[PDB]
RNA sequence: GUUGGGCACUCUAAGGUGACUGCCGGUGACAAACCGGAGGAAGGUGGGGAUGACGUCAAAUCAUCAUGCCCCUUAUGACCUGGGCUACACACGUGCUACAAUGGACAGAACAAAGGGCAGCGAAACCGCGAGGUUAAGCCAAUCCCACAAAUCUGUUCUCAGUUCGGAUCGCAGUCUGCAACUCGACUGCGUGAAGCUGGAAUCGCUAGUAAUCGCGGAUCAGCAUGCCGCGGUGAAUACGUUCC
């Protein structure tokens, strides 16, 4: 758990295309490679691409997501079952 | 003063014991030898040395004992008790040797070597 | 080590975190140590020589 | 008061720096308090003795490092320019807390 | 006695009677009996209807029983809703804090069920 | 299996090459150390050279080289052995002063043994002849005792293996017994011959 | 070992009882070295014996030690392709050495809580002639004499 | 021990001394030696370390390094971001923690050794339940700091319960390092309170300051150790014997 004296981190990068999306109502997938970003509550209603590893995986953003880092919706591994 | 000095030694602990005339009141650091040392077992083998000699309630044993754990120091005071005794009398060699208080107990704790788990102790085996 | 994996160790990365020791004889990046700035195995192998002031075979 | 650590990995080549030292406070009048030996700081490295695998085979290296302690009470001008005069060996490192 | 629903032991002291109520633990239970002012080392059925009156209003403030259920199950709900990677290792029934799963799950994972080796 | 018989003895009998003190600037100067004794070696290399002793005090390196062939080292007065001295001070950046030793018999120091076999294999010489006749012209020179092994893909084998050769005695696990021991390669068209030396001078 | 028999070390009489017999105990009762809680159980048991009994603790736990010391025991044989369990003679070394054992061990079988208390029971039993230490001293003999063919 | 004062004592560490079957007796070729005895701190290579013959296994390492030959050379080379090396039906090896009363909880007394520290160790003080924070003394160290030993001892409470045992798992809220702790850090608080009642066939270590148990330090290292390498504390049992493995 990140300090609270720190705050909340996000990547420049990718706060800036959002921050410029909200300038507008424009609405556009941010296809991105910053899963260590927090997902910041003025993000929400976009469709972040988060790199999963191998490509970007679109995320809608919601309320209770508000908190979490954009790769907690972007899991690496592919997993379905021995046998 | 006719104070008899005696040092001794056990694992870590160094004792620095005088046998100054008294009644048989052992002090450990400006202590009772009973709040240094709790065990009547190991009070009992500091007296072991003065008990053979018969010189219980004799001499008041001054101690300054440093290093080493309680049971460590306690063995410290014996042999410093057992070496102070030769300069108070000489004669006392015989029985005292007899007993076997002059020995610096040579037995210390063993290195840790390394691909052992201890000193001896080697790591659990298998054939598989 | 590689030559591009040692010069890059050389060259300062974009973070200090990212900054690694290799041992500066041979660019083994494991066993490094600070002291001498060598792996194991040449720091083994310069103390055999006598190359490294004050170091020899230890016991006790 | 002047005060002198001296610090080397050969004890043999130190008691002879130490000496010259002691010999040079001497006739230069001052008195000397004299060679005090400090506890040796003894190092250890333990290393796999293998380029790979046979994690139980090890070497353990030391690095032991000696030290003296010269104090010179009541020094003379002569004195602090002859220990000038005293270009000691190398492997002896030499400190004045003069 | 009955405290926020919940008939906890009689024989035993407060302090680890209390900790029998689901959200109360040996410091809560501490630290509630400090603000009632009841004496540690009393048997819950040697306390007089005044202690347990001022016990019963300090756990009320305190989320308890259903209350604290309900809170930890919409918390582990939200995280499956959302699709998060800790309610997808909760819904499998893996580790979700990052404990390494090809050895020693098995709180998670439930006893074993061998199969046939190669 | 066999320990180094240079690396038993030091700290004991034999003596530290690299003959200094340092704390803060240890690893600074062994790595000094290294970049000089690497530089020697690479030039120096037709000159004899063996041991190359380092000393420091302030920002200057004394460096006491050991050769059978001092005269090539210096050259004409002093004129190779400045030119080394002005490398030398491009590559520590320091005052450095060379000295330069003689070996009166070659044939006892283990390095300059053990290179003359290596630059012998790599000349097309057999390795039975080129042992032999060293341990030979050691035991001339006084040697209480010399080993010499060779070993690798001998006369160009399909399969690697060491022939040595010895004389007299070499107790290596007598501590006081000043055992010289050295190594060296041949890059042959089959791969690498490795040589290996050793030489009792003595007790202590 | 196969150079010889061993100098065997010797233990210190003990600062109440002055007994070598009792001091064995502790270090037999005595687990990771705590010599310390070994000596207050015995000591405490003691206490127990004599406050149960009102005769001198030492003289209950000597006659408690003659009723589990063993004289015979059994000892695995193989010869051929069945075992026969051959009857020795117990060293007198070896006979304290079982008394004291069998006594610590089913002391610590007994379902009294503390064990300062399961010790003085265990040694009470024994002098009764009964209890799981005199039993295991009954069971040692009884295979002893159903092999007493042998020797 | 703080000061003055002394270096006695302990300690530090350089140089010596001491143990050699040397001496006594017996057995023994009158040899070698062995058995016991004296003196001695130590007795029979005192304890421990380093030290590893010729060779064996075409044993391990072309990924420390080096190297013959072979192969690639707008790619099998090189730069980047993100991911992976942390996956999880399961099987094995090595460990840690337990299953409790020789215990748990709480409280009061204590007694170590060996190490590390320069942008590093960081006292005290103050704040925070705490992890820690702010500030900052001293110390390039027998000077200061890391540093608090813990088992133990003495009280008090629990009274045999899957519990006042055990502390997994999970929720919430934090702390610290770091550009950044989602994948994938450690630690803290509060809540949660799993399996486990000493383990089938079988199997491992250890002969003494050993085993067993209790803490402490270090390398690597920003951070991260139940691992590894060291350190002291407490401190056993047993060895008849050589048949079998
Ligand atoms: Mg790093
Ligand atoms: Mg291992
Ligand atoms: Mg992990
Ligand atoms: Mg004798
Ligand atoms: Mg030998
Ligand atoms: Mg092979
Ligand atoms: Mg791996
Ligand atoms: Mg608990
Ligand atoms: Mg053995
Ligand atoms: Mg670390
Ligand atoms: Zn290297």
């Amino acid at each position: 758990a990140r300090s609270l004296k720190k705050g909340p981190f996000v990547d420049g990068h990718l706060m800036t295309k959002i921050e410029k999306l909200n300038e507008t109502d424009k609405k556009q997938v941010v296809k991105t490679w910053s899963r260590r970003s927090t997902i910041f509550p003025q993000f929400i209603g976009h469709t972040i691409a988060v790199y999963d590893g191998r490509k970007h995986v679109p995320v809608f953003i919601s309320e209770d997501m508000v908190g979490h880092k954009l790769g907690e919706f972007a899991p690496t591994r592919t997993y379905k079952g021995h046998a | 003063q006719v104070q008899y000095y005696g040092t001794g030694r056990r694992k870590s602990s160094v004792a620095r014991v005088r046998l100054v005339p008294g009644e048989g009141r052992i002090v450990v650091n400006n202590r009772e030898i009973s709040e240094h040392i709790p065990s009547a077992a190991l009070i009992e083998d500091i007296k072991q040395p003065l008990t053979l000699t018969e010189t219980a309630g004799t001499y008041d044993v001054l101690v300054n004992v440093h290093g080493g754990g309680l049971s460590g120091q306690a063995g410290a005071i014996r042999h410093g008790i057992a070496r102070a005794l030769l300069e108070a009398d000489p004669e006392y060699r015989t029985t005292l040797k007899r007993a076997g208080l002059l020995t610096r107990d040579a037995r210390m704790k063993e290195r840790k070597k390394y691909g052992l788990k201890g000193a001896r102790r080697a790591p659990q085996f298998s054939k598989r | 080590a590689k030559k591009s994996m040692i010069a890059k160790q050389q060259r300062t990365p974009k973070f200090k975190v990212q900054e690694y020791t290799r041992c500066e004889r041979c660019g083994r990046p494991h066993s490094v140590i600070r002291k001498f700035k060598l792996c194991r195995i040449c720091f083994r192998e310069l103390a055999y020589k006598g190359q490294i002031p004050g170091v020899k075979k230890a016991s006790w | 008061k002047i005060r002198i650590r001296l610090k080397a990995y050969d004890h043999r080549i130190l008691d002879q720096s130490a000496e010259k030292i002691v010999e040079t406070a001497k006739r230069s009048g001052a008195s000397v308090s004299g060679p005090i030996p400090l506890p040796t700081e003894k190092s250890v490295y333990t290393i796999l003795r293998a380029v790979h695998k046979y994690k139980d085979s090890r070497e353990q290296f030391e690095m032991r490092t000696h030290k003296r302690l010269i104090d010179i009470v009541n020094p003379t001008p002569q004195t602090v320019d002859a220990l000038m005069r005293l270009d000691l060996p190398s492997g002896v490192d030499i400190e004045i807390k003069l | 006695a009955r405290i926020a629903g919940v008939d906890i032991p009689r024989d035993k002291r407060v302090v680890i009677s209390l900790t029998y109520i689901f959200g109360i633990g040996r410091t809560t239970a501490q630290q509630v009996l400090k603000e009632a002012g009841v004496s540690e080392d009393t048997r819950v059925r040697d306390l007089t209807e005044e202690e347990l009156g001022k016990i019963r209003d300090i756990i009320d403030k305190l989320k308890v029983e259903g209350d604290l259920r309900r809170e930890v199950s919409l918390n582990i709900k939200r995280l499956i809703e959302i699709g998060s990677y800790r309610g997808i290792r909760h819904r499998r029934g893996l580790p979700v804090r990052g404990q390494n799963s090809k050895n020693n799950a098995r709180t998670r994972k439930g006893p074993r069920r061998t199969v046939a080796n190669k | 299996q066999k320990v180094n018989p240079v690396g038993l003895r030091i700290g004991v009998i034999r003596d530290w090459e690299s003959k200094w003190y340092a704390g803060k600037d240890y690893a600074d100067f062994l790595h000094e150390d290294l970049k000089i004794r690497e530089y020697i070696s690479k030039r120096l290399s037709d000159a004899s050279v063996s041991k190359v002793e380092i000393e420091r005090a302030a920002n200057r390196v004394n460096i006491t080289i050991h050769t059978a062939k001092p005269g090539m080292v210096i050259g004409k007065g002093g004129s190779e052995v400045e030119a080394l001295r002005k490398a030398l001070n491009s590559l520590t950046g320091k005052r450095v002063h060379i000295n330069i030793l003689e070996i009166k018999r070659a044939d006892l120091d283990a390095q300059l043994v053990a290179d003359n076999i290596a630059r012998q294999l790599e000349n097309r010489v057999s390795f039975r002849r080129a042992q032999k006749q060293q341990i030979q012209r050691t035991m001339r020179a006084g040697a209480q005792g010399v080993k010499t092994m060779v070993s690798g893909r001998l006369g160009g084998a399909d399969i690697a293996r060491s022939e040595y050769y010895s004389e007299g005695t070499v107790p290596l696990h007598t501590l006081r017994a000043d055992i010289d021991y050295a190594t060296s390669e041949a890059d042959t068209t089959y791969g690498k011959l490795g040589v290996k030396v050793w030489i009792y001078r003595g007790e202590v | 070992p196969r150079k010889g028999p061993v100098a065997k070390r010797d233990v210190l009489p003990d600062p109440i009882y002055n007994s070598k017999l009792v001091s064995r105990l502790i270090n037999k009762m005595m687990i990771d070295g705590k010599k310390g809680k070994s000596q207050t159980i015995l000591y405490k048991s003691f206490d127990i014996i004599k406050e149960r009994t009102g005769n001198d603790a030492m003289e209950v736990f000597e006659q408690a030690l003659k009723n589990i010391m063993p004289v015979l025991e059994v000892k695995a044989r193989r010869v051929g392709g069945a075992n026969y369990q051959v009857p020795v003679e117990v060293r007198p070394e070896r006979r304290t050495t079982l008394g004291l054992r069998w006594l610590v061990n089913y002391a610590r079988l007994r379902g009294e809580k503390t064990m300062e208390e399961r010790l003085a029971n265990e040694i009470l039993d024994a002098a009764n002639n009964t209890g799981a230490a005199v039993k295991k001293r009954e069971d040692t003999h009884k295979m002893a004499e159903a092999n007493k063919a042998f020797a």
